[PDB]
RNA sequence: AAACCGGUUGAUCCUGCCGGACCCGACCGCUAUCGGGGUAGGGCUAAGCCAUGCGAGUCGCGCGCCCGGGGGCGCCCGGGAGCGGCGCACGGCUCAGUAACACGUGCCUAACCUAACCUCGGGAGGGGGACACCCCCGGGAAACUGGGGUCAAUCCCCCAUAGGGGAAGGGCGCUGGAAGGCCCCUUCCCCGAAAGGGCUGGCGGCCGAUCCGCCGCCAGUCGCCCGAGGGUGGGGGCACGGCCCAUCAGGUAGUUGGCGGGUUAAAGGCCCGCCAAGCCGAAGACGGGUAGGGGCGGUGAGAGCCGCGAGCCCCGAGAUGGGCACUGAGACAAGGGCCCAGGCCCUACGGGGUGCAGCAGGCGCGAAUACUCCGCAAUGCGGGCAACCGCGACGGGGCUACCCCGAGUGCCGGGCGAAGAGCCCGGCUUUUGCCCGGUCUAAAAAGCCGGGAGAAUAAGCGGGGGGCAAGUCUGGUGUCAGCCGCCGCGGUAAUACCAGCUCCGCGAGUGGUCGGGGUGUUUACUGGGCUUAAAGCGCCCGUAGCCGGCCCGGCAAGUCGCUCCUGAAAUCCCCGGGCUCAA
């Protein structure tokens, strides 16, 4: 008798104890470097990071036969998004993946890391006002997680 | 009578969520609701000739579509296994055949085998005059004299002439023929009949098919004999 | 400005039309007028403008690019019985407006009678 | 992230509760710019009462009549009131009854019916009638309704034959696992079809402009009757599965079964005549309480717990309470009927209507709630040869802090300011807000594309003694007022109250009270404890239950492995793709 409704997708990266000093210090650093809007964006990055790690955890627990069809395609898909660097690492190497690798794929970060803007908050403003063309199309969402192949197509107006 | 989109058969080539809350309901024709597709769905989805339901009804209303030699002007007419669908103004012919992916597919066929339909004998009844009536997998019937109808047992496949209302060729169900699975998980598979575990109910007998050397098993109910090493009519 | 090219063309003998697909490429420019698309297609296919109907012009996000779905009919009489009234009212100029308008007067009729 | 932290002591180790931190659901407070996706909204409250409107029609290719325009061959077209066919038993709403063959899964009907539709075989001959619209009159407040005349049918009826039912005897034969079945034969009794109708074209004949038809035939097409099967819908049956209470222990008497009958479409104590004493129960009857069942949903790392098991889908039941029937394939019928009960409404007092658990809407209750809006374009359905018509189903938007997703409320440099806020200066951009055009849309709206001015139009909520991030800064009060989930403060120097300044958390949100889960190994299967903290019956005999020595042989029930038919869709996990990414 229950009707399904959507739930928050950033809950997996949300800490259940927000009032930790060292926790507040580390997260405040991350928002500063990458110019995020609120902690929801930061938690949304971690929720992606938990997916990549929890999926890799389960694939380790799967049998060798079961792991085989999914092992290489999983690493290859991670490589193409730009999270990882080698798509041929051991599967346990993905377990130590760090949340900054997901934050670098944000479209706002790439505009700043490509020297296309003065500051990271300026690069967010560039995407917001619609001066950043991704393969010729205006992509105005600064939190866009650009994959590897699309990265070289980023231009300004 | 309505048909909610949720209650539509799973294998139908329509989106499950996106669309209206309704689906076109077949009008009790020569098939089963679970194993038939209405004519308006075929004209709109499988052939893509109509973009709306009114356009599909318009195409059907002109008699452009022929199903087994009879022009069907009903947009809720059911189509099913081994049916011959012919589009008059374009001249294309299809035979709805068991498919490994779509579960039921419109395959083009040559014009020669368009009047032929392979029918599986579902049973026989004794009618007045002492004659025998044959019931086929799509509910079609054929009355025969008693001696000729004695030698056609159930599950035998007969190639039926829609043009002459006759039996071209009778294919008995014996071990060693070519069979196609017409229902169940193993649909679309064509292979040799080489193994049977005869149960107390013959319709529930376990049968095995081989294609060198992928072996699939089903029940005896779910396989149609299509002949010896050469299939009699194009199905794949 | 306005780059037009026939992206695809499907020949439909049942409805007596060729459902054509057009690719409109208008960088830094407004969405093309539906009349302008019909003029190009009629000049392109060599047919009269009355036989060509623009169904929908859909414009992509973030760039001046559009895709239009068009029906070109062999004979005008059958076209006015197959295409919906609002498509004719969008495309035929004034006559479809009357056809829509004359439809409405027959709709108030049979509704006061149902009263 | 498989997590702990506060508090019983002078101090300590425990036990054990209560609190904090998190997610979701309802209601509420303060605040509130934009967009996208979504099956969010009087459910958790009275199945309480209702003004008003809209909510099932369609067919002239079944039928006659009337009217208007046109034309001569035999009519064309438009319209009207009707008869007639089919549909209105689908669709929409709600959750009282129900602890039950209601629901779920897996099987049956060899004990059954089914209009529309599909296939095979066969048939369509003879003869009659009535009633509407209409015309001449009405009656009545209205509802409704009377008499005479008169034209038809795919309207109704008769006759024939086919066919059908029963009883009885026989059989090679069929189906099927198995014949009280089908088929064939014989005897009798009994019931008992049809619309060759419409259209199109061709032929011929009768007839006449006061007719615009009628007749015979042929073909095409849409139809009608019978037999068989299928299909669909439905009636019925079975095995098993899913709440609490013993401060509820005996219950049942058509009750349990048998035989013979009636009724039914069909089996049955369904009902009836006779015969017996059986049937259920501590493996929990009976009684009470609660509840529509499922798909499923929330929460947790999981086992599990809970139902927010409201919204979407499937089944069920209901239409103010309780009953009973007509028609029909199907109802004992939400916008049909009749009766009782209980209301209300109009009335000319003689009558006649009505019950919104339909879509809007009003009153009422309550902590708590939307427009008396637009369209049949999409998805479907009924009707039609078709065209097309209709549809508060459905689609569209409005309102609403409904759920999820993406953003803004500026960016760069400089000075003052504190490295903050803020102020000012110089340069930049226009997401967004505003105006306009194209596109979109049934039409609007929003979206999208493009153009103009412009920093210009846009931040709150809760907190700073510990838990727990944030002030031993200042003013005021002085165990008063106030705070406080717990611990605990305040009685003159208050980091806890009221204020200023300042800082902290989250941010178009943030809080308060509730409910569920975690918390919690405080329900313990995983996985607790019982000497003394709560907890071994004062002791023993034993029924059900649970648990039980060794070896050999058999079966294969459990169990294990493979495969098949299944376990609706949606929901869930993984992978690919398409909306700008996202949802
Ligand atoms: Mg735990
Ligand atoms: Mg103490
Ligand atoms: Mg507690
Ligand atoms: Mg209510
Ligand atoms: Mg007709
Ligand atoms: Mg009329
Ligand atoms: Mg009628
Ligand atoms: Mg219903
Ligand atoms: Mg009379
Ligand atoms: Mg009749
Ligand atoms: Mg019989
Ligand atoms: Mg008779
Ligand atoms: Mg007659
Ligand atoms: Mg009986
Ligand atoms: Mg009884
Ligand atoms: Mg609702
Ligand atoms: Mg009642
Ligand atoms: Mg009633
Ligand atoms: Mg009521
Ligand atoms: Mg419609
Ligand atoms: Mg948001
Ligand atoms: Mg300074
Ligand atoms: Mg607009
Ligand atoms: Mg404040
Ligand atoms: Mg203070
Ligand atoms: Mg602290
Ligand atoms: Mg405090
Ligand atoms: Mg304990
Ligand atoms: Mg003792
Ligand atoms: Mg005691
Ligand atoms: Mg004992
Ligand atoms: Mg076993």
């Amino acid at each position: 008798g229950g009707l399904k409704k959507p739930k928050k997708k950033y809950l997996a990266g949300k800490p259940k104890k927000i009032w930790n000093k060292q926790l507040l210090l580390e997260e405040l650093q991350l928002m500063g470097e990458y110019g995020l809007r609120n902690k929801k964006e930061l938690w949304l990055a971690r929720a992606r990071l938990k997916w990549i790690v929890r999926r890799a955890r389960a694939l380790l627990s799967m049998t060798a036969e079961e792991r085989a069809p999914l092992e290489v395609p999983f690493k290859e898909k991670l490589y193409k998004m730009g999270f990882i660097e080698d798509p041929n690492v051991p599967l346990d190497r993905i377990l130590s993946l760090d949340v900054r690798a997901i934050l670098e794929r944000r479209l706002q970060t790439l505009v700043f890391r490509m020297g296309l803007a003065k500051s990271i908050h300026h690069a967010r403003q560039l995407v917001v006002h619609g001066h950043v063309l991704v393969a010729g199309r205006r992509v105005t969402s600064p939190g866009f997680l650009v994959p590897r192949e699309l990265e070289d197509k980023i231009t300004i107006e | 009578v309505h048909l909610r989109k949720s209650l539509a058969p799973y294998w139908w080539p329509i989106p499950r969520k996106a669309g209206g809350v309704w689906a076109v309901r077949p009008s009790t024709g020569p098939h089963s609701l679970e194993y038939s597709l209405p004519l308006a769905v075929v004209v709109r989805d499988v052939l893509r000739y109509a973009k709306t339901l009114r356009e599909a009804r318009y195409i059907i209303s002109r008699g452009y579509i022929k199903v087994d030699g009879v022009v069907r002007k009903d947009y809720k007419f059911p189509i099913g296994l081994m049916d011959v669908v012919e589009i008059v103004p374009t001249g294309e012919i299809y035979r709805v055949v068991p498919d490994e992916a779509k579960y039921y597919d419109l395959k083009p066929i040559p014009s020669s085998e368009a009047a032929l339909k392979p029918l599986r004998v579902e049973g026989k009844t004794a009618v007045s005059g002492g004659r025998i009536q044959l019931h086929f997998h799509d509910g079609r019937n054929l009355i025969l004299p008693p001696d000729v109808g004695r030698q056609i047992k159930t599950f035998d496949t007969v190639v039926y002439d829609l043009e002459n209302k006759a039996i071209k060729t009778h294919l008995p169900l014996r071990l060693g023929q070519l069979a196609v699975v017409t229902h169940g998980g193993n649909i679309g598979f064509v292979g040799q009949f080489f193994e049977v575990v005869w149960t107390l109910k013959r319709r529930q007998s376990v049968v095995a098919l081989r294609k060198g050397e992928e072996v699939r098993r089903t029940i005896l109910d779910y396989i149609m004999v299509i002949g010896t090493e050469a299939p009699v009519v194009k199905i794949s | 400005e306005a780059q037009f090219n026939i992206l695809s063309l499907r020949e439909n003998k049942l409805l007596g039309r060729k459902e054509v697909l057009v690719e409109i490429l208008h960088r830094k420019s407004s969405t093309p007028t539906r009349q302008s698309v019909r003029e190009w297609l009629a000049k392109q296919l060599g047919v009269e403008v009355d036989k060509i109907f623009v169904r929908k012009i859909k414009t992509e996000y973030g760039i001046g690019k559009s895709k239009a779905e068009v029906h070109v009919y062999t004979d005008g009489a059958l076209a006015r019985v197959i295409e919906p009234l609002y498509i004719l009212a969008r495309n035929l100029g004034e006559e479809g407006k009357k056809l829509l308008e004359e439809a409405r007067k027959r709709r108030n009729e049979r509704r006061e009678k149902r009263r």
